[PDB]
């Protein structure tokens, strides 16, 4: 009750499990979108995450 | 051979009355069912559930 | 080419079988003996046919796999590469060491814990393998610090002998410096060039390099037996005689200058870094030339003699010379 | 077990009465007991010793401890862990210690003053340049493939 | 199997030797020898397992995520558009770290097919992930860590706030 | 959570209403029980957080520390017997009730949502280990131990309570969620360097740093093995999470008021690197050592890089599991021979055939041999302390040198060369003892090989 | 905070605490005063020098009906003072609403906040 | 064991704290500290003013 079942159990517990961190997932998100934006022409990564035309800057 | 020994048995009745008392706490938090702008889908097909 | 990555692929793993075995053994084989040395012999008849292939073509491929903690920009894998050093080096440093499998069968033949002694033995054997293999630079440095570990069992491989953990304290102490140089230059090349390994970094050949080069200095002085850190050397002496044959012949020896024969297009420029390699090997040269005369042991003579050869290698260094360095290794 | 007494707080003083304390517990001769003095870094009444003692003790008297050079009853100097073989050898140097230092610092600086005459001075054969062809070996350094056409040859001589 | 349009591998080239010797070469019989010894036995037992496979079905999903509307149109403590605007921008942040990670990985294979000419038929791909690693440096680099969206907000104000007055005072 | 704390409060009348020569098996087992409930926990992913309803969360910061010390729990129970195995059953039913709700109290510390919730938890921590250690010692200094420990971490931890009642009373409640989500960066005025030292000064007497730490080693050496274990891993790494969750808070400020504790931090790691390598009574070298690893830990955590805090939580778990370990072996070596010191007991690589393996392994996971956990974290923090400055890396490599040579030197000095030859009582090793071993370094290497689990939030 | 109808005197539980929803059986804070109420027997069984557990239980019987009566009552109170609070604090907002303006929310694209980066 | 009570806990009785001690626990104590803490300054003062010039190496810095 303290290796043979918590042990090698615990093992092949950690072993695999859900996509910790969602890092498949991304993996397999940031192929599809590599792709997509390689298709579509424009280039991957689009700097200025945020819409530059959704600002209100503080004029002075 | 529950009265033969008893006392070995104790703590997984405790982790299975937990168990249900933490179902029974999210139940008692049951709001938001699905109002969220991400995980937003009708009732369906069914009977008016998506999780407990 | 299927063949080329499954025959080094199962060199690599030849170099597993006896340590599980006799972790799983609970029966006392007593030809174990006989056992290591016949898979070290058959890991090197297997290691000679695709350095075969290699003069045959080329072909120069490299293997990565099972990633682990790829958290930020980074990745980082169990990954090591098939080129010309590579490649050339591991069956020569297999057959070196499968002849003093021979010897320390005869030489250490009266002592009844001869399991233990070819258990680390063959550990060792593994980690300068794991050292010699890699690309990436955390790989490197597992490599380094298990062959300084190894280096110290087998040092003080003799309980008792005040002259034996003695000597292997200052080993482990010199090998340290050898760490603190050698993480000089991983967190340059982490923080510079977003990773450490040899395909990024020569593929981007960065302008600074006074910091990165003062790192491989102090590593190679801590490993190599350079002036200022060479005097770990009759202190390693005084183990025993195949431990010494082993640490001082092939492995654990050429590990400080092996990293500067690997980082050659990066030495390829900043003359003031190889001005600083040949006068740096030249010192060494001159020092051991004239303190291994008037001597009494053997071994300190043979010890000082190969200190005297690493130094001119390092002057091998000092000149745009990689490959007639690696070649003075091998012979 | 151990007594009250066979602690020792308090210094040197008085010379009577300390001193013969000092000698009743420390087993050893009256005037062989040294404090080192009290001057305020504690050090309780701890003796002074001879403070080499390990490279001494030659190894064939065969005393109880070979490797610790212990007699089971020796006052146990206050710097023994910086004594015992493995940490520093207090052995009679052959030669000196200062003139040691003087030939080796000697050595070093004129090694070093050569070095540095050499790196002011460097040597070189009668050789002239590597002619690279293509402007210097151009298209294949880290960029520039149509940016700055540089035009510059050699002559066959 | 995957996609060959995202993963660019180049097409291959591979000559015919020429010997020129009567030994003859030791590794040809010894590479037919080893498929005849290996690769056969080792595509029997995949087969057996792919029959064993094959014969029922099982089917995995991309996990596919909506898209919140903003951070820009959420309001001062309000927290219920948050949280959907800052996990929404987290996982943005995820996915590219992986683009950096792709593109770190091709750099790696232009490095090693193209030989000791390093400087050969890699320039575009240095170029692009020049591009894109400028881009990073520019946007999330300087935010330390407790980043939860806002400061990558005040970071990107501040910058184009200084781009403003840099091209102001340069009119 | 309350699933995984209700079988703690129904394991306390376990030991009372089991019988004699019958609570040891019953403790043990169902503290393992615990131990693979606790194991299922691990769940969380991607975006946010992982609720247990509203009293409760885990970040995937607490999630291993939480693991390591229900895992580290059967470990200590195990450990604690042959020095109070010939005691009386009602004392020792108190005992291992004791260290049960301590556990408890860990457990509270550890998952808690607000930080008032978190400071009354954190010195009910505090509270059991001061009668455990005061009333089991086994030296005549005790007293003094356990004195120093109360009134240092109460005298530095109090200020917390007064500053955690302002952030109450002045920005809405304590939620992380909501301390996060809504703090707006306070400027340098003189109130906001008293808050952030209250705050961080209580969190650096529990680390310690270098100017408190003559709090620890009494609270080690005059102190039994199992709050010698609780008080090393899960006090000091408690401590560490607790900054860790705190720091989110007075960002614009601690880059201006945090040059003087990494200065601290890092001078006192080198001058305790140098004092824990001449000493004798071999317990407090391990002592020593921990703060040297602790001060590394503070300089990591004031840093503040994703990086650095990665470093940080795998150094955390990762030396907790190393002095853990060393604690138990030095345990076992004065239960061979009651003399505490180290000249004394040379020899043991004759004798004990077995244990010497595992004092060369707990030596080498001490020297930072590399695939271990332990050189994972203090790889990172050299790494992102050398982009933080470009000449601290010195400092670094120092500690690093003076840390291999103290404990190899802590190896070859009491277990290699010579037995004394008068010692001629000690008995060969015990099947508990190296149960004990196998306890221990297994999962180290198990998280050696996948280690994409203990590292931090920032992953 | 202070009376709040002490003119009309101190009134243990007032008619309007009928208004509210009573505690629920086998709420939790109750069962904790019944948890405390058998260890205070149990402690009681502890103090002289009878066995534990046994031969008080008439005593036990006791001790846990009267805690759990009087936390009953207790609880009652609470939850009168907490709504009673509430409602003299809603009340007060709507009394006056000249005193407490409601922030105008400017959104996150027009809040200018410094960034003050960590290096 | 005479040693040990001699060197462990004989160290803070007896003590009187004297001329030698406080200036020689001041040099050893808060000297090398200032020291260290005068060149991050030094240090830092230059990295502070390199990158708010702007001059620094950071076309690709990223793991900070
Ligand atoms: C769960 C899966 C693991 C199960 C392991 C079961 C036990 C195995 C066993 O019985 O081994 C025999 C061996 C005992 O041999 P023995 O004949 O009884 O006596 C040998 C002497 O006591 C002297 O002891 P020693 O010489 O065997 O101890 C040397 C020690 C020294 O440690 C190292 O050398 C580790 C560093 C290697 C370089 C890494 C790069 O361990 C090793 O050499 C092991 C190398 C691999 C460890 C890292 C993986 O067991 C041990 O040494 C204890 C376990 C050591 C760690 C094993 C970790 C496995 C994962
Ligand atoms: C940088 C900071 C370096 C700090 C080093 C601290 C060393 C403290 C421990 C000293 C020690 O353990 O000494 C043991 C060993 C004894 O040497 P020795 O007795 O002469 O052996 C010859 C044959 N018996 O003596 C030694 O191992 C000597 C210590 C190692 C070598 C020191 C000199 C080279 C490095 C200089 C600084 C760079």
């Amino acid at each position: 009750f303290g290796f043979s079942i918590v042990l090698v159990l615990g093992s092949t517990f950690v072993a695999y499990l859900p996509d910790y961190r969602m890092q498949e997932w991304a993996r397999r998100e940031a192929e599809r979108l590599v792709k997509y934006r390689e298709a579509h022409g424009l280039p991957l990564m689009e700097s200025n995450c945020f819409d530059p035309s959704k600002i209100q800057l503080p004029e002075d | 051979v529950v009265r033969d020994h008893w006392i070995h048995v104790l703590v997984p009745v405790g982790f299975v009355f937990g168990y249900y008392l933490d179902r029974k706490n999210d139940e008692k938090l049951a709001a938001f069912r699905n109002k969220s702008l991400l995980y937003k889908r009708e009732l369906k097909p069914n009977e008016e559930v998506t999780w407990k | 080419m299927n063949l080329f990555s499954s025959l080094t692929l199962v060199t690599l793993i030849l170099l597993t079988m006896p340590i599980a075995a006799i972790n799983f053994n609970t029966h006392k084989f007593t030809n174990y003996p006989l056992y290591v040395k016949t898979t070290i012999s058959c890991a090197f008849i297997t290691s000679m046919i695709p350095t075969m292939m290699f003069i045959h073509t080329g072909q120069e491929m490299i293997i990565s796999n099972w990633h682990w903690l790829t958290i930020q920009t980074l990745k980082l894998s169990l990954s090591f590469k098939m080129d010309f050093f590579s490649m050339m080096f591991v069956p020569v440093a297999l057959f070196v060491t499968w002849s003093i499998m021979e010897f320390s069968m005869w030489y250490m033949h009266s002592d009844p814990n001869i399991n233990q002694f070819f258990k680390y033995l063959l550990l060792f054997l593994i980690t300068m393998l794991i050292l010699v293999t890699a690309n990436n630079l955390f790989q490197l440095f597992i490599g380094w610090e298990g062959v300084g570990i190894m280096s110290f069992l087998l040092i003080g491989w003799w309980y008792g002998r005040t002259d034996a953990n003695t000597a292997a304290l200052q080993a482990i102490l010199y090998n340290r410096i050898g760490d603190i140089g050698f993480i000089l230059a991983m967190a340059w090349f982490l923080i510079n060039l977003n990773t450490w390994d040899l395909q990024q970094i020569f593929m981007l050949n960065p302008n600074d390099s006074n910091l990165p080069l003062m790192g491989l200095i102090l590593a190679a002085t801590g490993k190599s037996a350079q002036f200022g850190l060479h005097p770990w050397l009759p202190s390693a002496m005084e183990g025993p005689t195949p431990v010494s044959a082993l640490l001082h012949s092939s492995t654990m020896v050429v590990a400080g200058i092996f990293l500067l024969i690997r980082f050659y297009p990066l030495t390829e420029n900043n003359k003031f870094g190889q001005s600083i390699m040949l006068c740096l090997g030249a010192m060494t040269t001159l020092f051991t030339a004239m303190c291994a005369l008037t001597q009494n042991d053997i071994k300190k003579i043979i010890a000082f003699s190969t200190s005297s050869q690493l130094g001119l290698m390092m002057v091998t260094i000092g000149i745009n010379q990689p490959h007639l360095a690696f070649l003075h290794i091998c012979t | 077990s151990h007594i009250t007494k066979d602690m020792l707080p308090g210094p040197y003083p008085k010379t009577p009465e300390e001193r013969a304390a000092a000698a009743k517990k420390y087993n050893m001769r009256v005037e062989d007991y040294e404090p080192y003095p009290d001057d305020g870094m504690g050090y309780g009444d701890y003796p002074k010793l001879p403070d080499r003692s390990q490279q001494e003790r030659d190894p064939w008297y065969d005393w109880d401890h070979p490797d610790l050079r212990l007699n089971w009853g020796e006052p146990m100097h206050w710097d023994l862990d910086m004594y015992i073989r493995n940490r520093v050898d207090t052995s009679p140097t052959p030669v000196n210690w200062n003139l040691m230092c003087k030939h080796l610092f000697g050595f070093v600086a004129f090694m070093l003053f050569m070095f540095w005459v050499g790196e002011t001075y460097p040597t070189y054969q009668p050789v002239g340049p590597k002619q690279y062809p293509y402007n210097n070996l151009y298209l294949e350094r880290g960029g520039d493939p149509n940016k700055e056409p540089e035009p510059v040859v050699h002559y066959e001589i | 199997s995957w996609d060959k349009d995202v993963y660019p591998e180049p097409p291959r080239r591979t000559p015919a030797p020429s010997p020129q010797t009567s030994l003859p070469n030791p590794i040809t019989y010894l590479t037919k020898a080893f498929d005849l010894l290996v690769d056969r036995p080792v595509t029997l037992v995949r087969e057996f397992i792919e029959r064993q496979h094959a014969k029922n079905k099982y089917y995995y999903y991309h996990r596919e995520f909506r898209r919140v509307p903003d951070i820009t149109e959420c309001h001062e403590k309000d927290v219920l558009c948050m949280f959907e605007a800052e996990m929404q921008w987290k996982r943005d942040y995820k996915v590219d770290q992986e683009i950096v990670n792709i593109i770190q990985e091709r750099l790696k294979a232009c490095q090693q097919r193209e030989g000791e000419s390093h400087r050969q038929n890699c320039a575009k791909e240095l170029q692009q992930f020049t591009q894109v690693v400028k881009a990073y440096q520019d946007r999330y680099h300087d935010l330390g860590a407790h980043y939860s969206a806002r400061k990558c907000l005040a970071k990107q104000k501040q910058r184009m706030l200084a781009e403003r007055k840099a091209t102001k005072e340069a009119a | 959570m309350l699933k995984y704390i209700i079988p703690t409060m129904m394991l306390m009348p376990l030991t009372w209403l089991s019988k004699n020569s019958m609570i040891w098996i019953n403790t043990t087992l169902h503290s393992l029980l615990i131990s693979l409930t606790s194991l299922l926990l691990l769940n969380q992913f991607g975006d946010n957080s992982l609720n247990f309803s509203l009293t409760f969360f885990s970040d995937s910061l607490s999630t291993p520390l939480l693991i390591l010390t229900m895992w580290l729990l059967p470990l200590m129970l195990m450990a604690s017997q042959h020095h109070l195995s010939k005691e009386n059953l009602a004392r020792k039913k108190l005992f291992i009730s004791m260290l049960i709700l301590l556990q408890l109290f860990l457990i509270m510390t550890f998952t808690a949502t607000e930080l008032i919730f978190f400071y009354i938890m954190f010195e009910a921590t505090l509270v059991p280990t001061l009668i455990i250690i005061t009333r089991w010692g086994n030296q005549t200094e005790r007293l003094n131990a356990g004195l120093y420990f109360l009134f240092y971490t109460l005298a530095g931890s109090l200020p917390l309570l007064v500053a955690l009642i302002y952030i109450q009373n002045t920005m809405g409640s304590l939620n992380f969620l909501i301390l996060q989500y809504w703090v707006q960066p306070m400027p340098n005025s003189w109130s906001n360097t008293f808050m952030w030292l209250a705050c961080m000064m209580a969190f650096m007497v529990k680390m310690p740093l270098y100017g408190l730490h003559l709090w620890l080693p009494k609270a080690h050496v005059e102190a039994p093995i199992a709050g010698s274990m609780v008080l090393a891993a899960i006090l000091l790494k408690l401590g560490g999470y607790g900054m860790m969750r705190i720091t989110l808070l007075l960002n614009p400020i601690t880059d201006f008021m945090a040059y003087p504790f990494i200065m601290l931090s890092l001078w006192g790691m080198i001058m305790t690197s140098s004092i824990c390598l001449r000493q004798t009574d071999l317990k407090s070298l391990i002592a020593y050592s921990s703060v040297s690893h602790m001060a590394l830990v503070i300089v990591a955590i004031l840093i503040q890089t994703p990086w650095s805090y990665m470093g940080a939580t795998a150094l955390m778990i990762a030396h907790g599991l190393t002095s853990s370990m060393l604690f138990c072996l030095a345990n076992s070596n004065y239960e061979r021979v009651h003399s505490r010191t180290m000249i004394l007991a040379r020899g043991l690589q004759t004798l004990l055939p077995l244990m010497a393996a595992w004092w060369l392994l707990a030596s080498l996971t001490n020297l930072a041999l590399p695939p271990s956990i332990n050189l994972i974290g203090e790889l990172f923090v050299v790494m992102s302390t050398f982009s933080w400055s470009n000449i601290t890396i010195i400092l670094m490599g120092l500690n690093m040198v003076i840390t291999a040579l103290y404990s190899l030197y802590m190896l070859i000095t009491t277990q290699r060369g010579k037995h004394t030859h008068h010692i001629n009582n000690i008995l060969p090793s015990f099947t508990r003892e190296n149960a004990l071993m196998s306890l221990h370094m297994l999962p180290l290497l198990l998280l050696s090989l996948n280690p994409k689990i203990i590292l931090g939030p920032l992953y | 905070m202070t009376g709040r109808q002490a003119r009309a005197p101190l009134q243990f539980l007032p008619d309007e605490a009928r208004s509210l929803p009573p505690p629920k059986l086998t709420d939790p804070r109750l069962a904790y005063i019944g948890f405390l109420g058998y260890c205070s027997g149990l402690i009681d069984n502890a103090i002289r020098r009878r066995p534990v557990l046994s031969a008080g239980l008439h005593r036990q019987f006791l001790y846990i009906t009267s805690f759990v009566f009087v936390g009953y009552y207790l609880l009652k109170r609470q939850d009168y003072m907490y709504a009673v609070r509430d409602h003299d604090m809603f009340s007060y907002i709507k009394s006056h609403p000249e005193d407490f303006p409601e922030k105008d929310k400017k959104t996150y694209r027009e809040v200018f906040e410094e960034f003050h980066p960590v290096r | 064991i005479r040693w040990t009570c001699a060197r462990s806990a004989n160290v803070y009785p007896n003590f009187r704290p004297n001329t030698k001690t406080s200036l020689l626990g001041a040099l050893f104590g808060i000297g090398p500290l200032i020291f260290w803490y005068y060149v991050f300054k030094t240090d830092r003062d230059r990295k502070e003013k390199l990158i708010q010039e702007g001059k620094l190496d950071r076309t690709f810095n990223i793991s900070y």
